[PDB]
């Protein structure tokens, strides 16, 4: 999956560096653990 | 020291030491002599 702009614009290097800092800095790995799980209907699932 | 060091800790410590590295090595060493280590849990994080 990944974040989509149209050919030959301005923001296509700024994103691009964006979402590489947000991986390193783990905050991906952050909203998945959460929006997955601590929102989940099911509790503890990988805990069972 | 190095990921070499960290398979041989695997064959000699007898399942006391497990050993936190790369999907793309925890699959060769499995697949490679002497066979002595396998693949557990999923993907933590994702990389590139």
């Amino acid at each position: 999956y990944g974040i989509a702009t149209p050919k030959g614009s301005s923001l296509g290097t700024p994103v691009n560096l964006a979402v590489l800092k947000l991986s390193e800095q783990g905050v991906l790995d952050k909203l998945k653990n959460k929006w997955w799980y601590d929102k989940g209907e099911c509790g503890a699932k990988d805990s069972g | 020291r190095t990921t070499a060091e960290g398979v041989a800790r695997v064959r000699k410590s007898k399942g006391k030491y497990a050993y936190l590295l790369e999907s793309t090595m925890n699959e060769y060493i499995e697949q490679r002599k002497p066979c002595d280590t396998m693949k557990v849990g999923g993907n933590l994080d994702s990389k590139g």
